[PDB]
């Protein structure tokens, strides 16, 4: 039962839940009845036994169900039984811009906005890799603001991997990959819900910025350090003897 | 710290393996998403 429900709950990776795996079990109980239906891995038994449980109860979605060369053979036999940059004009589909995203493990909002900008903004294009790229790395400047903050290390490691990642060694077209997207896409207001839900507003506080800007002087500029700081490393030498 | 912090970051900058960094510790990947019909061209 647990390895059953793993493989029909990895159909994401009410009713339909419920009628799915008991379609599963019944149509396994089915295949292994009978002595005329073996030679089959149990490796793989639970994939098109899911495909033929959604088409059987109500309703039926092709894609993504059978996400090979036996998959086909096993549906026949059961069912008779029963740089990157200077390229141009690239194309693009869902899942690869989702895995160029996933590769952060960013959440999935963020990807799907993405390739709903993309959808729709894809047909006066010169080369797709330098939108997307631009699009997940002001997204991850924006989501990773705290832990950037806490060490600036961040900054050069995650510039490195999205340069070896789309090979190249010339970075400042990748500067102009982020502030060109930047530029484009200041104003959405799904970009708005963004912004204030991780607060980096350039990488600063709302209510800290505002007195920055406004003209005052006790705009705190942490040039010092919290208290807190202070009473955690005051431990580092007070074990020094040794 | 100007001599010594330099060193600091040079010796800390070959340390860290670019594999192993783990950028959310409890995230789920993104799956596939069912429908294409969803995926407008306008």
């Amino acid at each position: 039962q647990h390895c059953v429900a793993e493989v029909l709950r990895l159909d994401p990776q009410s009713g339909y839940l419920k009628k799915l795996t008991n379609a599963t079990s019944i149509l396994y109980n089915t295949s292994l009845n009978k002595v005329m239906l073996k030679q089959d891995e149990e490796v793989a038994r639970c994939h098109i036994c899911a495909y033929i449980a959604s088409q059987k109860m109500n309703e039926k979605h092709m894609p993504d169900l059978c996400y090979p060369k036996k998959a086909k053979h096993l549906m026949n036999l059961f069912r008779q039984s029963l740089s990157l940059l200077v390229k141009k004009y690239c194309k693009m589909t869902t899942e690869e811009i989702i895995r160029l995203c996933n590769d952060f493990e960013l959440p999935r909002e963020v990807a799907y906005k993405i390739v709903d900008e993309y959808n729709i903004n894809a047909s006066r294009l010169v080369c797709p890799w330098q939108l997307v790229c631009g699009l997940v790395l002001n997204c991850t400047f924006i989501v990773f603001n705290e832990r950037r903050r806490k060490d600036p290390r961040i900054d050069h490691f995650i510039v490195s991997k999205m340069c070896s990642l789309m090979l190249t060694s010339k970075v400042d077209d990748v500067i102009e990959c982020v502030k060109l997207v930047k530029e484009l896409i200041i104003g959405e207001k799904w970009f708005r819900d963004l912004q204030i839900r991780y607060d980096d507003f350039d990488g600063i506080r709302y209510d800290e910025i505002i007195f920055r800007k406004l003209g005052s002087m006790l705009q705190t500029t942490n040039i010092l350090v919290t208290d807190d700081q202070y009473n955690i490393w005051k431990k580092r030498i007070e074990m020094d003897l040794a | 710290l100007k001599q010594i912090i330099m060193n600091n970051l040079k010796e800390y900058k070959d340390s860290t393996s670019p594999g192993k960094l783990t950028l959310s510790r409890n995230f789920t990947p993104t799956p596939v998403p069912k429908n294409k019909k969803l995926y407008q061209t306008s």
